[PDB]
């Protein structure tokens, strides 16, 4: 606890103390080109470009989605998007390298164009640490 | 060009420089496979070995210390009185 | 050495380079007055000779560069007289030594 | 390291000499022919043309085909083109030396107008300095603006020379962005320079001429200055970033190349075409603009020229010019590769040299271990867990260089290691690493830990290296560096060591201490109150590491064996330590539990706190360093926190409000202190009403009062406080901590328990910032305590809304200066180091750099290694002659004055003796000598100065090291004695020199060092107070001897950044008979200021008269400025026509006597006030005289005298007069002085108590007269009598080596330096600031620490632009040809080289000869 710092009671934490939670949204759209070319929302697999990610995308469904709830990693596929050019290159989008946690709320609407827009949110459970600020 | 070993004004105690380049020299060689001029009693650490060199003062290194002028001295680890 | 009281004409003091090798030195009573020298301050500048000169750069190695320099305007380097070259052997006292040898080459 | 092997020879960059490219050259040096901006594809058809981009520069696209050298992207450098430019164009930044060399040659022939006829131009052209050649020139030709056909000869001027042709004018060359502007003249015509026009003229000028300029014939001419060919840039300077595949990416230079590219087609169009010549000239200044633009766009020339995103466009020198700008955060400062950033935690377990290191951290952090036999099997076991298991490998490099990246590999566990592979091992338990808390501004906050691989994600270290990091467990974010060099750790284990710099060289101190926890229980452990019994000791003497097992006696064994809190203490202090402290309240049986007294590793008496277990000069830690050992005190500093913190756990502490409260009836007395200086208040309140207020000298009288005000408010706000400060008991929570020193100060008792004080801004006590009140809440004109900002409340009391608003300004203040000056000294750390860099200690035991100037010819004036200096006392300067005489003179002759044979053997037999006694005379002699040698260096009698070698400790050492029995008398000789410290004397050596000088100013280094040689050593003081054998002699001779030897500063030790960073690093902490405090007063001197904030010259009264009040009294008023200014209330005019007669009735009379005992009818009447006249003390007849000698014959003065109450002096003088006379009060008022010396203002007299050795030879005090003035203009201040032009100082350093040379400028400088050093009370070694001193004096005068001082002399092209100025300093490398040594700092640094520095500097060689011995 010397020059500022403190000691802390594990034995609380288990039952709640300062124990909180931290939620991250995703954003990604399904962008035109004028020409009726739009990027793909789905699961691409190699063929024809292979541009692709490195990431899992295996846990994704095939409307290029996780549905919430389930457990994301670290370097993993949240969002699939194809992008055809003149086939499967790929931005497709992966949770955040540093992070982890769980699926919140997989959100799909249409912009004011009228694009397949995508708001995935990473659940987590922040609990008190060794070297927490506080 | 230079200047001979006899003509001395440079400090005939190695200097905690010299030590530290000579044992890293050592260091470096002891573990770059190189000849090694001390029996190894018990030690594995090349940069260890290199220290229980300086000991047996059986290390081939010689120093060049340059004149800001431009000549030069010659001293070798033996040479070299450790009071470090 | 001249010695006036207010200044000299600048019309007058062009025939100071006039008459060579001799050097003609000017300066004025004002600082006269007091002994610009015999300050606190300022520790003891010698004219050092040729062979003197020499002398120091020969042991100590050094250049007519990396010698630290001194002002020909120096109260002292006026005081002594000073010229161009001249090396001037300072014995300042330390804190730490009591006294150490500063040399400087006059500009 | 660049990848893939190549046949040519590897070496050293030696040299680098700058120039400019022959646009001769740039086209022979091209690849690429550069013709259209079509950049890459061929028509979208994925490819590239002869255009921008790989017309043969360099693929982009994974790909080869550059021209022959293909070699992928990595090892393929970037490959140069071409582009001929369609008109030449004014390169941006030499089109300075453009305009000036085009008002220097004529504009004709190619010939400079001056020649070797002008002697002034002839002083030039001997200029051996290649821009100062150019600079004289430039001033010299720009005059004669018409050059001479013919022009007289040196020898007869009726005899002319015909020297060069052609008497043609030149023009009066002015800017205008891209064409200069000439003149010629009947009526001005004013000629267009153009390009192609001025080009022409610098071809033409002679090879002689452009040499007596700054130029060559070889590496950069005037004539390339004017680009015709421009050097396409290869594509990894303009890089080609595309998104996906099918989109671009060039970089902004890539662009402003292309449109370049339009401009020389645009321009080639018109010309090679039908020509519009006034149209031209556009597509020519568009070339001319964008060739100008793509090098600077942030420039002088209004248009930043935006490209088409509002974007400046990336300028060449916009992508070299300061931090992160190449130079600055490229290539002196970089990100590296085996990196980490942690959060930091405390530890009581670690010993100083270990440091916290998570799993994650050694798993991710990996060192290559070469494949040799004796790591080789367990580098095996590495191989087979990889990285996940703590110790793992993540590569394994094979002999051929293929990585094995062990987390992938299908042999991964196979892996059959061959020797001189090399495994790519984690960092494991007891590794080298480089720990950092940022900023690096000290050399101590860059050291090296032992790797302790802990769980928990924190970086944990040893609280005691809290201080010497910058630490708080406040989530501090540290670095880590990876060391992959057996020979870079190496470097880390020898000189980066936390056990190393446990002593500080910066300020000769030890810069770790023990803090808080164990600081306070330290205390609370080592009293005579506290012991603990058997089954709680046992547990404390395990708890040493390195205990021996052995049960100590405990010191009671009566009703309860119980062991002190000292005698447990003493079990973890080394055996052998000698500490002898004593304070006040000591008496060896110290009362007060005072003082320290530690004999052989085990207390005696005293409490251990700061002044033991801290980080002080005296302090254990220091002593332990020195007597003992590093790796053996570091050891000191974890056994000691292990113990105290086991007993300091099981004790326990605590701080509640209990602490805060005083008992009941000091609460009460608290408000009464307040309340009596309350009514101090309204006195002076009262007083200055009524105008009885007797203002002070220098002092305004609305000044008067507040300055009084306050000092009673904050005298009461002090002893408010120490009321409740021995008021709370020994047993306050609160006294504890600040009793050891853990935390806290008596100001804290005073703001929590008694009484806040006055709150100020800008000093001044929180003013009326609304109309003459201070809030609306107050009353129009209310100067009361409480309202200008005095709190009479503790922070336990509750302050009030009011005394809580005071309290939020007064705060806001020491907010912002926090901002501010922690960003300045930024800057003032930046350009110290940058100016001492270069700057080290050398082999010939001399201080030189970059090139070899020498600053000290010795380090340090003495040659000694900063830290091994302690505090030494030197004995022959103190006491009475006679207390000297008996302590030191030996008489072998008179009964009274012999050794008694109680002290030596001899004692009975070596008196009487003839050569015995002439020996001890040279003794006490020298002595005598020594005596007056150090009342020469300092007439201040002060002893206590930093020295080598503590010779007190050795002599400690030989007391209970050879147990000399001070009961039977010392074996030695006087021979023995006088004549062994002469033989010492010798082998005491700096410069190891065997000629004069070098023989010499070694004399000279170690005199001081001497003078206690021959203090302690004496015959006497050896036999009769020390009593020690020839053997223990022997041993103090010897011990003295190689810790001399030792104390040698090492050649190569950055004593240059060293002195910057011992001196850049306290001026952060600066929070701040009246000058500048500190932080501002330093930037003056660093800046070289002579606009000074605060100027002040003091003078000391001439040498007699010291305590004569009346000199001083006289002296006074004949140096304080007075003007008529002064002595006037109101300077009138009348119409008098008459000189006679005077129409005034309040000077009808006054004529009549000062007149019988042609002149103007314009009459000049003024007042005179009575106080402000006899308050400089004067006569209306001093003040008429001194007019009439001011006009003197064209002006007559007639006057009142001091008799007559009208105080009138009337004057006149000799068509149109009505302005004439109201023109003449203007110049009278302001410029007739009346007393003393001009600017030399506010004269006060000081009663400055001197140091003078008394009629008895006792050092004494002298209370003396001292003039402090606020003025500055020695030139004459000092040739007056009643002052000592010796003694005579001033603020103003510049004035001081003005009028009295140069050495004594290194003095003022100095002076006025450690004045700075004491404004934040705080110490630093003579030898640091004395280098910086040097710095700026070695030059020949004063140099400024900024880029026109250091950054601008004789140093490398390269050393120069890593600070302020970048792409300029650049800039003028390449047009005056210049080169760079490679011999500093900076220069090696950028080329990634080994620089000479410390570890650097020597080279290492292997002698077959000594090689072949060894078998
Ligand atoms: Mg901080
Ligand atoms: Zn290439
Ligand atoms: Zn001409």
């Amino acid at each position: 606890n010397q020059e500022d710092s403190m000691i802390m009671n594990q034995s609380s934490i288990d039952r709640g103390l300062f124990r909180s939670l931290f939620f991250r949204s995703y954003m990604d759209q399904e962008k035109k080109y004028g020409m009726s070319i739009t990027e793909t929302f789905e699961k691409p697999q190699r063929t024809n470009t292979l541009r692709m990610k490195h990431g899992t995308y295996d846990k994704l469904d095939d409307d290029g989605l996780i549905a919430p709830g389930v457990r994301v990693s670290g370097e993993d596929v949240i969002i699939g998007k194809t992008t055809p050019i003149s086939s499967k290159r790929d931005a497709s989008t992966p949770l955040r390298s540093t992070e982890n946690g769980i699926v919140d709320q997989v959100l799909v609407t249409t912009n004011q164009d009228g694009l397949k827009f995508v708001k995935v949110r990473v659940r987590t459970t922040k609990i008190p640490q060794i070297g927490d600020k506080f | 060009k230079a200047i001979p070993k006899d003509q001395r004004a440079t400090t005939p105690y190695m200097t905690k420089y010299e030590r530290a380049r000579i044992l890293g020299t050592r260091a470096l060689q002891i573990s770059m496979n190189a000849p090694v001029f001390v029996d190894l009693e018990g030690e594995t650490d090349p940069l260890r070995i290199a220290m229980k060199e300086l000991a047996e003062k059986k290390i081939p290194l010689v120093i060049r210390r340059y004149l800001p002028d431009g000549s030069f001295e010659d001293w070798s680890v033996e040479e070299l009185i450790v009071d470090l | 050495i001249f010695v006036y009281q207010n200044n000299i004409t600048p019309s007058a003091m062009k025939l100071v380079p006039s008459i060579p090798p001799a050097t003609i030195e000017t300066f004025n009573e004002a600082a006269l007055v007091v002994n610009i020298t015999h300050h606190e301050l300022v520790p003891k500048h010698i004219r050092l000779s040729s062979d003197e000169k020499r002398e120091l750069l020969k042991r100590y190695r050094l250049k007519e560069s990396q010698l630290p320099r001194i002002q020909r305007a120096d109260p002292v380097a006026l005081y002594l007289g000073l010229k161009r070259g001249e090396v001037v052997k300072i014995i300042r006292k330390s804190e730490t030594s009591g006294r150490y040898a500063s040399y400087r080459i006059c500009m | 390291v660049g990848q893939q092997y190549s046949s040519a020879p590897l070496r050293t960059v030696k040299e680098v000499q700058f120039g400019l490219f022959s646009p001769e050259e740039v086209r022979a040096i091209s690849v690429a022919k550069i013709r259209f901006p079509e950049t890459m594809d061929e028509t979208q058809t994925r490819a590239k043309i002869g255009g921008l981009n790989d017309p043969r520069l360099g693929s982009i696209d994974r790909n080869l085909k550059c021209q022959t050298c293909q070699e992928g992207m990595n090892e393929c450098p970037g490959h140069f083109g071409h582009i001929d430019l369609a008109k030449p164009v004014f390169h941006v930044g030499f089109i300075a030396k453009i305009k000036k060399v085009c008002e220097c040659v004529c504009m004709h022939c190619g010939k400079l107008l001056l020649d070797e006829h002008n002697e002034l131009m002839r002083q030039a052209l001997a200029i051996k300095d290649s821009k100062k050649r150019f600079a004289a020139i430039w001033t010299l030709c720009k005059t004669k603006m018409v050059c001479e056909t013919d022009v007289p000869s040196e020898d007869d001027p009726t005899q002319l020379v015909s020297r060069g042709g052609c008497g043609n004018t030149q023009p009066t060359i002015r800017k205008d962005g891209l064409k200069l502007v000439g003149s010629w003249k009947d009526e001005p015509e004013l000629r267009v320079l153009s390009t192609e026009e001025i080009l022409n003229i610098f071809k033409h000028i002679s090879v002689k001429d452009f040499t007596s300029l700054g130029f060559n014939e070889v590496f950069s001419r005037p004539e390339w200055m004017i680009l015709t060919c421009l050097p396409v840039p290869p594509p990894p300077v303009r890089p080609s970033i595309s998104f996906n595949e099918s989109q671009r990416g060039e970089d902004d230079l890539t662009f402003k190349l292309a449109d370049i590219l339009k401009a020389n087609i645009s321009l080639e169009t018109l010309e090679h075409n039908g020509a519009p010549h006034h149209a031209i000239e556009e597509a020519e200044s568009l070339l001319q603009f964008h060739v100008a633009t793509y090098m600077d766009n942030d420039i002088a020339g209004q248009p930043q020229a935006l490209q088409k995103s509002g974007r400046p466009v990336k300028s060449i020198r916009a992508r070299l010019k300061g931090k992160e700008g190449r130079i600055r955060g490229n290539l002196m400062g970089k990100r590296v590769d085996f990196s980490a950033r942690t959060v930091i935690s405390g530890d009581p377990n670690l010993e100083l040299d270990q440091v916290g290191v998570p799993k994650s951290i050694a798993k991710t952090l990996t060192y290559p271990e070469v494949v040799t036999p004796y790591n080789i099997d367990r580098l095996t076991q590495l191989v087979r867990n990889g990285p996940n298991e703590h110790p793992g490998a993540k590569y394994v490099i094979r002999d051929s260089g293929d990585r094995i990246d062990l987390r992938y590999s299908k042999r991964a566990g196979d892996i059959q290691l061959q020797y001189g592979w090399k495994v790519e091992r984690h960092i494991m338990d007891n590794d080298p690493v480089l720990f950092n808390r940022q900023p690096s501004l000290h050399k101590m906050s860059m050291m090296a830990h032992r790797v302790k691989v802990i769980p928990y994600s924190t970086f944990r270290l040893n609280l005691s290296v809290t201080s010497p990091y910058n630490a708080d467990f406040d989530g501090d974010e540290m670095n880590l560096h990876v060391p992959q060099s057996e020979e870079t750790r190496a470097e880390l284990s020898q000189l980066c060591a936390v056990p190393l710099q446990i002593v500080s060289p910066q300020s000769n101190k030890p810069c770790m201490g023990i803090v808080q926890d164990t600081l306070c229980g330290i205390r609370k452990l080592t009293l005579r109150d506290t012991f603990i019994e058997l089954d709680q000791v046992l547990n404390m003497l395990y708890w040493v590491p390195d205990w021996d097992g052995v049960i100590p006696t405990p010191a009671i064994i009566k009703p309860k064996p119980l062991w002190s809190g000292k005698q447990i203490l003493s079990v973890a202090i080394p055996n052998g330590i000698h500490l002898q402290r004593f304070d006040e309240g000591t008496t060896l049986l110290s009362p007060k539990d005072n003082g320290m007294l530690i004999i052989d590793g085990q207390i005696i008496f005293g409490v251990v706190e700061k002044k033991t277990v801290g980080s002080s000069n005296g302090g254990l830690i220091h002593v332990v360093t020195r007597e003992k050992g590093p790796q053996v005190c570091a050891k000191l500093f974890g056994n000691i926190q292990k113990v105290v913190n086991f007993w300091l756990l099981h004790n326990g502490f605590s701080t509640g409000i209990g602490d805060t409260i005083a008992d009941g009836p000091t609460m009460r007395e608290i408000t009464e202190t307040i309340a009596e200086a309350k009514k101090k208040v309204l006195d002076v309140t009262k007083e200055a009403q009524a105008n009885l207020l007797t203002a002070k000298h220098g002092m305004t009288l609305r000044e008067s009062f507040e300055d009084n005000v306050v000092r009673f408010l904050n005298e009461a706000r002090d002893k408010a406080g120490r009321l409740a400060e021995v008021n709370l008991k020994d047993l306050n929570n609160v006294k504890q901590m600040v009793m050891a020193g853990s935390k806290g100060s008596f100001i804290n008792i005073a703001q929590m328990s008694a009484c806040v004080g006055q709150q100020s801004v800008e000093g001044k006590r929180i003013a009326f910032g609304f109309v003459d009140r201070t809030l609306p809440h107050f009353s129009k004109d209310d100067y009361s305590p409480e309202s200008k900002g005095f709190v009479e409340n503790s922070y336990l009391r509750g302050l009030t809304p009011q005394e809580f608003f005071f309290h939020a300004m007064g705060g806001r203040e020491g907010l912002i200066d926090t901002a501010v000056k922690t960003a300045e000294t930024g800057y003032i750390q930046r350009r110290l180091v940058k100016a001492l860099e270069d700057i080290m200690v050398h082999y010939d035991n001399t201080t030189r750099n970059s090139l070899g100037n020498v600053i000290q010819f010795i380090y340090g004036e003495d040659g000694m290694d900063a830290a091994h200096i302690e505090k030494q006392s030197l004995d022959t300067i103190g006491g009475s002659d006679a207390a000297f005489e008996k302590r030191y003179r030996v008489d072998l002759l008179n009964t009274d004055h012999t050794l008694d044979p109680s002290l030596l053997e001899s004692g009975s037999e070596i008196l009487g003796d003839l050569k015995l006694q002439v020996l001890l005379d040279e003794e006490y002699k020298q002595l005598v000598k020594d005596r007056k040698f150090l009342r020469e260096v300092f007439v201040d009698g002060e002893a206590n100065w930093p020295l080598p070698v503590n010779i007190r400790r050795i002599i400690q050492n030989a007391q209970q090291t050879f147990h000399i029995d001070h009961t039977k008398p010392s074996d030695l000789t006087i021979k023995d004695i006088v004549l062994g410290v002469k033989d010492l004397q010798e082998n005491l050596l700096v410069l190891r020199g065997k000629n004069e000088i070098i023989q010499n100013a070694q004399r000279d280094a170690v005199t001081l060092f001497c003078c206690l040689l021959r203090s302690r050593l004496a015959t006497r003081r050896v036999l009769q107070e020390y009593r020690l054998t020839k053997q223990a002699f022997d041993w103090v001779l010897s011990n003295i001897e190689a810790q001399f030897l030792r104390s040698v500063v090492h050649p190569g030790e950055m004593v240059g950044v060293l002195a910057a960073q011992s001196i850049g690093e306290p001026a952060t902490q600066m929070t701040l008979k009246k000058v500048t405090s500190g932080v501002p007063r330093l930037k003056e001197i660093l800046n070289v200021a002579k606009n000074m904030k605060t100027p002040s010259l003091t003078v000391y009264l001439e040498p007699g008269h010291a305590a004569d009040q009346e000199q001083a009294k006289l002296i006074r008023s004949a140096i304080e400025h007075t003007t008529l200014k002064s002595v006037t209330i109101a300077s009138e005019i009348y119409y008098d026509p008459d000189p006679r007669s005077t129409v005034i009735p309040e000077d009808e009379e006054i004529i009549q006597l000062h007149f019988s005992l042609q002149q103007s009818p314009w009459l000049l009447r003024l007042e005179l006030d009575r106080a402000a006249m006899n308050d400089k003390d004067l006569t209306m007849g001093q003040v008429g005289e001194r007019i009439k000698q001011t006009f003197k014959n064209d002006l007559f003065v007639i006057w009142s005298e001091d008799n007559d109450e009208k105080l009138i002096i009337r004057c006149r003088v000799v068509a149109e007069e009505d302005h004439m006379l109201k023109k003449i009060e203007n110049t009278m008022l302001e410029n007739i002085t009346l007393r003393g010396v001009e600017n030399i203002e506010r004269v006060v007299m000081m009663k400055y108590d001197r140091k003078v050795p008394s009629p008895t030879g006792e050092y004494v005090k002298e209370p003396e007269w001292v003039l402090e003035t606020d003025g500055v203009n020695l030139s004459e201040v000092m040739t007056v009598p009643g002052i000592d032009p010796t003694r005579i100082y001033t603020n103003s350093f510049i004035d001081i080596m003005e009028v009295l040379g140069i050495e004594a400028g290194r003095a003022a400088l100095y002076k006025e330096v450690y004045n700075v050093i004491a404004s934040d009370g705080s110490y630093v070694n003579y030898r640091h600031m004395a280098l910086l001193v040097d710095v700026m004096t070695t030059q020949g005068g004063l140099t400024s620490v900024t880029r026109h001082g250091f950054n601008r002399s004789n140093t490398g092209a390269l050393m120069r632009c890593s600070f302020e100025e970048t792409v300029e300093i650049l800039f003028e490398a390449g047009a005056s040809a210049e080169l760079d040594d490679c011999r500093g700092v900076s220069e090696n640094v950028i080329l990634g080289q080994m620089a000479p520095i410390g570890t650097g500097a020597f080279d290492v060689m292997i002698d077959e000869e000594s090689l072949v011995k060894y078998m």
